[PDB]
């Protein structure tokens, strides 16, 4: 009969059985998590072993249906996640040989060698509070002498083996096969195609270049009355004055650097213990935040499934920030809440993972989760955003409703979210630009670490401390590297964090800076944001975007008027102190 | 009238007929269609709805004028584990007349590959089963739907149920309503007894 009606009966034959052996993977991982034991790590391989050999069964059989006969624009969608092949697709051979790859690099960044201690939290403290020249330099050097010398035959294979893993599904390379999950597959009439993806990115750079120079020279003027002989005004910062082994979460040098003295950051811990909390009370008055905006309550079964409270060193129980969904209407979050502000920031974040979920609970499995890689990210940071504005904050539970700020605390605030959330976006796009040259052919196999270092000074400002030769290999010990990870996922995070917040913020009479809107109380800003959550990997994400935002493709104004206030400041406080840098400049 | 202010029941709607104007209605035979469905298919059971469970499995009639009772059930119906025990048909070759049963089992057949006791390829196995699980949300509940069905022929009614009885009063020129006959009079004790079935 119909080949396009056929489809669909294949695809509600897979989903009737794959959402009863997802579910017991995802239970079976709970269990483990509950009380540490080693009977729930083989129930977990046992269930996972079922889930990998249900997915690669049917995916021979879908083979066989053609996919360029589909003019639904939906059906087509729901079989590239099933026809997948990932690194299976070669040699049975060559199949061990690449996953063991992935276990060396992620076995000796585990382990410590430094005297011992770990990289983090361990040597990530000893190199950002010190306060010596000398001091944290022995310890960066002696990381990339012991780490990076094992790693130079292993990361040589891993380029050519996933070369050719990537020609066999009709693509190019590696970074290529990344840069198809923003390719508009489904609904026809907005063409953004692989090739789309290289501009756009490197368009919004240079208008956040200006930006990132004022923010850079701030924190190199902070170290000149600690190191004037070594750190010049004319020159950069090392790798080893960053705070952090490769040099993206600046977050650690906040304890050094600071702008104003009078106003501290601000903190409602005093207020979440004069309100009497137990730790559980956060998820009742986090509740009220989805409710008054517009998104559908919680559920029933919610509060008696997941973990609210903490079960203490008497049981062995594990906890760390994360989004499980077991599916089939059942959600669990295991976090240690304790009484303090930083597990209710991170309350916030991790519960917008929650309620993307329940908005296609009805629509089948294969409709389930977005179109491209690092979208969930950004439904989190705009819920963990507005949950440090004082104004918001002023209309629930915790605080009083007569608190505000003036002009010396939003320096604090603005200051602290800079080094974390565009602290890390120069690195993004240097690393993602990198990989795609040495996949391709454009740079030789014996200059990894002479190509490294020049983009560090074009992009993001770092002066190489110690020059390193042909045996060295800083890209294999990066978490997302180890763990056949895109990086590319928190570039977007960090764009489409403010061109959320500001489509929410303008239905709801507020225009100008993002660093004092309301969400609570205005239900406009919460059926918007319901359109394309709703959706999923039914439709593409360039047409999910107009139904909030408003455009195709990023956009970094928006991330503009929310650091206007500190543009402003950092404008006046480093014009003396040589606004920007000079790659003439060399430490050694 | 008993079964609706008992506050026991999750869903107890009705078609047509009002819940208070069928207790002392004469009806000639009630059925009892007894199921248990999930949660959001409940919505589907009403005359004149489609999908793949009203079309495929329990098919009301246009001209329903019944009542369909629901109630909300966890333990009667769903285990600790899960409990996989309640088929249902999702696809067929035809769709089902309202008031017919099918216990058969046979391959659903999508495009070619004629289906006839042989699975596999274009061939795929209807007979599912519900997710009742003690640890889903709200609408993967079970819910024991039980559907009544009133209908009206030519035989003389059987179940009426006409209406309650009240005090007795003598001595008095008051109104008074023995059986069909209603008469105004004085009700005086009589020692002339009439035949035992007059």
């Amino acid at each position: 009969s119909t080949i396009e009606e056929q489809a669909k009966t294949f695809l509600d034959k897979f989903n009737h059985e794959a959402e009863d052996l997802f579910y017991q993977s995802s239970l079976a991982s709970w269990n483990y998590n509950t009380n540490i034991t080693e009977e729930n790590v083989q129930n977990m391989n046992n269930a996972g072993d079922k889930w990998s050999a249900f997915l690669k069964e049917q995916s021979t059989l879908a083979q066989m249906y053609p996919l360029q006969e589909i003019q639904n624009l939906t059906v087509k969608l729901q079989l590239q996640a099933l026809q997948q092949n990932g690194s299976s697709v070669l040699s049975e051979d060559k199949s061990k040989r690449l996953n063991t790859i992935l276990n060396t690099m992620s076995t000796i960044y585990s382990t410590g060698k430094v005297c011992c201690l770990l990289l983090e939290p361990g040597l990530n403290e000893i190199m950002a509070n010190s306060l010596d020249y000398n001091e944290r330099l022995w310890a960066w050097e002696s990381w990339r002498s012991e780490v990076g010398k094992q790693l130079r035959p292993l990361y040589e294979e891993y380029v050519v083996l996933k070369n050719e893993m990537a020609r066999a599904n009709h693509y190019e390379d590696y970074g290529d096969y990344w840069r198809g999950d923003y390719e508009v597959n489904g609904v026809d009439g907005y063409d953004y195609s692989r090739g789309q993806l290289i501009e756009d990115v490197e368009h919004t750079f240079e208008e956040i270049k200006p930006l990132y120079e004022h923010l850079h020279a701030y924190v190199r003027a902070k170290l000149m009355n600690a190191y004037p002989s070594y750190i010049s005004p004319i020159g950069c910062l090392p790798a080893h004055l960053l705070g952090d082994m490769w040099g993206r979460f600046w977050t650690n040098l906040y304890s050094l650097t600071v702008p104003f003295g009078q106003k501290p950051n601000i903190d409602v811990t005093d207020a979440m213990v004069d309100q009497a909390w137990d730790a559980q009370r956060i998820f009742k008055e986090a509740e009220k935040f989805f409710v008054s905006v517009g998104l559908p309550n919680m559920t029933q079964g919610f509060w008696e499934n997941s973990m609210l409270t903490d079960p203490g060193n008497v049981q062995k129980a594990v906890c760390h920030p994360t989004a499980w969904d077991l599916g089939k209407g059942d959600f669990r979050i295991l976090m240690c809440t304790k009484v303090t502000m930083d597990d209710f920031l991170t309350a916030h974040h991790e519960m917008g993972h929650i309620q993307y979920d329940m908005a296609y609970a009805a629509q089948p499995f294969l409709l389930r989760n977005g179109a491209n890689e690092g979208f969930h990210e950004a439904v989190g940071e705009i819920m963990s955003l507005s949950a440090a504005t004082p104004k918001h904050l002023k209309s629930i539970g915790l605080l009083s409703p007569d608190f505000q700020e003036d002009n010396e605390t939003e320096i604090n605030f603005l200051l602290k979210q800079a080094l974390t959330i565009v602290g890390t976006l120069p690195f993004t796009y240097m690393l993602e630009k990198w990989r795609w040259m040495v996949f391709k052919g454009e740079i030789p196999k014996d200059q990894w670490m002479k190509k490294w270092w020049e983009m560090k000074r074009e992009i993001v400002g770092v002066v190489e401390p110690v020059p390193h030769d042909e045996t060295y290999c800083d890209p294999a010990s990066l978490f997302h590297v180890s763990n056949d990870y895109s990086f590319i996922r928190y570039y977007t995070r960090t764009l489409y964090q403010f061109q959320f917040q500001e489509a929410l913020c303008q239905a709801a009479k507020h225009e100008g800076p993002l660093h004092k809107c309301d969400i609570s109380n205005s239900t406009e800003a919460g059926q918007k944001l319901f359109n394309m959550l709703r959706l999923g990997k039914s439709e593409p994400w360039t047409l999910a975007l107009e139904n909030v935002v408003g455009a195709k493709n990023m956009n970094v104004r928006p991330l503009l008027n929310y650091f206007e206030p500190l543009f402003t400041w950092l404008k006046d406080q480093n014009k003396n102190s040589f606004v920007g840098w000079s790659t003439d400049w060399s430490p050694y | 009238s008993v079964l609706y202010n008992s506050a026991s029941f999750s869903t107890f709607k009705c078609y047509g007929v009002s819940p208070t104007k069928l207790n002392d209605l004469c009806f000639t035979n009630v059925y009892a269609d007894s199921f248990v469905i999930r949660g959001d298919e409940v919505r589907q059971i009403a005359p004149g709805q489609t999908g793949k469970i009203a079309d495929y499995n329990y098919k009301l009639p246009d001209d329903f004028t019944g009542c369909v009772i629901a109630w909300n059930s966890n333990n009667l119906d769903s285990k600790v584990g899960g409990n996989y025990n309640y088929l249902y048909r999702l696809f067929r070759k035809s769709n089902l007349k309202p008031f017919e049963r099918d216990i058969s089992t046979e391959i659903y057949q999508a495009g070619s590959t004629p289906c006839n006791g042989v699975e596999g390829f274009n061939c795929y196995f209807p007979l599912q089963s519900y997710g009742f699980q003690p640890t889903n949300g709200v609408g993967y509940q079970p819910y024991r739907v039980v559907v009544l069905s009133f209908e009206l022929l030519h035989a003389p009614a059987t179940v009426c149920g006409p209406k309650k009885s009240t005090n007795l009063v003598k001595n008095k020129c008051v109104n008074f309503n023995f059986n069909g006959l209603t008469g105004t009079g004085v009700l005086t004790e009589s020692n002339k007894k009439f035949l035992p079935f007059q």
